[PDB]
C-alpha cells in the first residue's frame, strides 16, 4: 500500500534555468540526505515518515537495472531491504558525517597499479549522480591509463571495441575491495545517432568545505545493492542480482 | 551526466 | 512498511518513480537523491522563463484540499543546475496512491 | 549525371575538438565562398570547377526544404537555376566584399514597430548557418520584443503554441522587404518533445576586422530560394514555393 | 551542368548531400557551406582523440588511384567547430557519380 | 545552432 506522510513542506519551482531540468526525465527531485543540508531547514520526507511511524525499520534501498530495456528500471524500498535484489550478505560500514551519505574510501586501484587515493578518501554514496566522480587530475590519470580520451569538461570516451579488453577498477571500501569490471563502469549511448561508449568516471573537484569528495553514484550502486540505514547510521552493500 | 546538492 | 517504489531507468543515467502531492494527489516523476535533503515540483505558477515547467507537471495548490501555504523562498544548487520558487505544504504519497 | 572535379586538394582532417562535430550528421564541410577566406590559399571546388569549365553559367543554386519529413531535404543545382522551386523572379543583390557572399542590408523591421540595423550594416548570406545571428544587443531587443526567453548563450526558445501570435519580421534588402513570418523563423526541435520552439534569432557578435554581420541563414534560405551567382559577383532571392 | 544535388534536411538545422572523393569514389556527407571554402572529410589515419572520426565516414588515400599526396598542415576554426589535419589531392565527384 | 569560418 502506499504512504502518505502528510504536512511535508516541499518547494514549487518557480524558475529553472539551463538545458538541465529541461532536458531531464524527471518532474523534480526528492532529498534523501540529512537535514543538516536542507535548504531552508525543511524537514526532508523520509525524516517526516520517520517521525509520523509508517516504516518498521528506518532503512531504504536501491536495486538499479543496468539494462536500459529492462523493466523494473530499478527498486526503491522504503523501510526495508529486498532479497531478490542483492546476493550475498550485507557489508556494511559506518557514515563518518551526516550530511550527505558520507563514509570513507580506502583507496581506489585501477587493476594495472595505478592506485588513487592511496591513503584514503571520503566518498558520498548518491543515486542522484549517473557517473562516478572523483577529482578532475585524479581521473585524468585514471583515465589515461584505460585509455579514455577527452569529450568535455571532465567526460571521457572510450572506442566501444575496447571495452572487453579494459583493466577492472577496485574500490576498497571497509576492508574488502567492490570490483568494477569495463562493462560496468562504460554506458552505451546514442551522440547524433551512434554506439558511443562513455567512461563511467568524470572528474569535478568539489570545493572544501563538504569537498574534495569521491561521489560513487549509480554506476557502483548498479552492482553493488546499497541499504541506508537511517538507524544506525551507516550504508550497506552488497553485490546486486 | 547529472549530479546531484553541492 | 516496506512500500517498494518502482523506478524506471532512463539511460542508466536517470533513474526515477512516481510520487503524488496533494488530496487528491498529482502525480509527479522524482529522482529519489541521496545527494541532497529538498523535494520540490514545478508549480503552475512558474515563470513563462522556466522552459522545463513547459513540458514537466506543474503542482496546482488549489486542487488540493490539504494545502497549507507557506510562501517562504528557497534556493538549491546541485551540481547540475539551479532552481528556486516558494515553499508550500501538503501532504505526499509514494506512490501516487 | 555528375562533375568531376579533378586534381582538387582538401583536407584530411585528423584531430576535431569538442562537442560539435559528433554530433553533426555529416562527414565534413565543402566550402563555397570566395576565395579569400581560403585556408593555406587552396582553390575551391566551384573555383575549380570555372576552372575546367564544367558548367555553362557559373552560378549555383540553393532550395532548402523546410519540412523535416519531406523528399528531397532540398536541391543544390550546379550550373543553373532549378525553375520549379521558385514563384516570382529573382531580384539581385550585389556582393559588396567579395569574400563571403556578403550583401548590404538596409533594416531589420519587426512588426510591432521595433527597428533594428537602421542606417544600414552588412550581412553574409550563408547556408552553413541555420538560425539568423546578428550582433548580441540587437538580437536581444528583437527577442524582448517578440517574447521569447533565453535558453543558452544567445539562443532563445517560445511555446511553439505562442508562434501564431508572434509578428512578422521583415529584413529589406536592396529596396525590397523580404517578409519571414512567425512559423518561418521559429524552429520546432525535441529534447524532451514538442512545444519546445526555437526562435530562429541566434545573437553573436562577430568582431572587427570583419565584423560585425548579421547572417542570413537557412531559416531566410528556407523561405527566399537563393542563387549565387561568380559569374557577376550577385546573389539573388525569389520566394521558394 | 546543371547538375542537381538532393540535400537532407535534419530538422531543418542541417542541410547536407553526397560527394565523392577518389577513383574509384569513396563517399560522403557534406554541407554546401556558402560560409566558408574548404572542402574536407575525416582521414582514416584520424589521431585517437579525435572521437568525430570514429562514427562517421573516413577516407583512404590507398584505394584510390588518382591521389596525389601534398601532406600540407591545415587548421579551420568555425564559429561552431575547429579542426585539424593535413591536405591531399584527388578528384571529387558530384553527385558520388 | 551550426555556422559555419569566423
Ligand atoms: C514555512 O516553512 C518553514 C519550514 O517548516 C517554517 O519554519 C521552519 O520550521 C522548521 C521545522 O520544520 C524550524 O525548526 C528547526 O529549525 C532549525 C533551523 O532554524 C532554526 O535554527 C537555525 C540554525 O541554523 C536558526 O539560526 C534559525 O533562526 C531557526 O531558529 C533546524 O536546524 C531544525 O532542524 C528544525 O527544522 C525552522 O527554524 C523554521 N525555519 C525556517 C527558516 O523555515 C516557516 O515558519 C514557515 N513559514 C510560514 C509563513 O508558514
Ligand atoms: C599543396 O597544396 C598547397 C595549397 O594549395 C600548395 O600551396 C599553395 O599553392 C597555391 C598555388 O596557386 C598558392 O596560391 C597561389 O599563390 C598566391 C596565393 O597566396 C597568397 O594569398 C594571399 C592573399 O589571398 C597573399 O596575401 C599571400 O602573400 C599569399 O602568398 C596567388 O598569387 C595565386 O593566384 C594562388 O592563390 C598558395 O600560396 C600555396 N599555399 C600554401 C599554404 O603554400 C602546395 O604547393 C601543394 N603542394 C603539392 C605537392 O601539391
Ligand atoms: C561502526 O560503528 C560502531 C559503533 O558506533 C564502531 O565501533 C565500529 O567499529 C564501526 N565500524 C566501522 C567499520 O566503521
Ligand atoms: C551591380 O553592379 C553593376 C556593375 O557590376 C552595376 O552597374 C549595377 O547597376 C549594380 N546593381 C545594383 C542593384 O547595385
Amino acid at each position: 500500500g502506499g504512504v502518505k506522510v502528510e504536512r511535508q513542506v516541499f518547494g514549487e519551482a518557480t524558475k529553472q534555468p539551463g538545458i538541465t531540468f529541461i532536458a531531464a526525465k524527471f518532474d523534480g527531485i526528492l532529498g534523501m540526505a540529512y537535514p543538516r543540508i536542507s535548504v531552508n531547514n525543511v524537514l526532508p520526507v523520509f525524516d517526516n515518515l520517520m517521525q509520523q511511524k509508517l516504516v518498521d525499520q528506518n532503512i531504504f534501498s536501491f536495486y538499479l537495472s543496468r539494462d536500459p530495456d529492462a523493466q523494473p528500471g530499478g527498486e526503491l524500498m522504503l523501510g526495508g531491504t529486498d532479497s531478490k535484489y542483492y546476493k550475498g550478505s550485507l557489508s556494511y560500514l559506518n557514515v563518518t558525517r551526516k550530511a550527505y551519505w558520507q563514509v570513507h574510501l580506502d583507496q581506489v586501484e585501477v587493476a594495472s597499479g595505478l592506485t588513487l587515493c592511496k591513503e584514503g578518501c571520503e566518498a558520498i554514496v548518491d543515486t542522484g549522480t549517473s557517473l562516478m566522480v572523483g577529482p578532475v587530475d585524479e581521473v585524468r590519470e585514471l583515465q589515461k591509463a584505460i585509455g579514455a580520451v577527452p569529450l568535455i569538461q571532465g567526460e571521457y570516451m572510450i572506442p566501444c571495441e575496447k571495452v572487453s579488453t579494459l583493466p577492472a577498477i577496485t574500490l576498497k571500501l571497509g576492508g574488502k575491495g567492490y570490483k568494477l569490471s569495463p562493462e560496468d563502469y562504460t554506458l552505451k549511448v546514442s551522440q547524433a545517432g551512434k554506439t558511443l561508449c562513455l567512461s563511467g568516471f568524470m572528474g569535478m573537484d568539489i570545493p572544501p568545505p563538504s569537498g574534495p569528495l569521491w561521489i560513487l553514484g549509480d554506476v557502483f550502486i548498479g552492482r553493488y545493492y546499497t541499504v541506508f540505514d537511517r538507524d544506525n547510521n551507516r550504508v550497506g552493500f552488497a553485490e546486486a542480482a | 551526466x547529472v549530479v546531484x546538492a553541492x | 512498511g516496506p512500500i517498494p517504489e518502482v523506478l524506471k531507468n532512463y539511460m542508466d543515467a536517470q533513474y526515477y518513480g512516481e510520487i503524488g502531492i496533494g488530496t487528491p494527489p498529482q502525480c509527479f516523476t522524482v529522482v529519489f537523491d541521496t545527494g541532497s535533503s529538498n523535494l520540490w515540483v514545478p508549480s503552475i505558477h512558474c515563470k513563462l522563463l522556466d522552459i522545463a515547467c513547459w513540458i514537466h507537471h506543474k503542482y496546482n495548490s488549489d486542487k488540493s484540499s490539504t494545502y497549507v501555504k507557506n510562501g517562504t523562498s528557497f534556493d538549491i544548487h546541485y551540481g547540475s543546475g539551479s532552481l528556486s520558487g516558494y515553499l508550500s505544504q501538503d501532504t505526499v504519497s509514494v506512490p501516487c496512491q
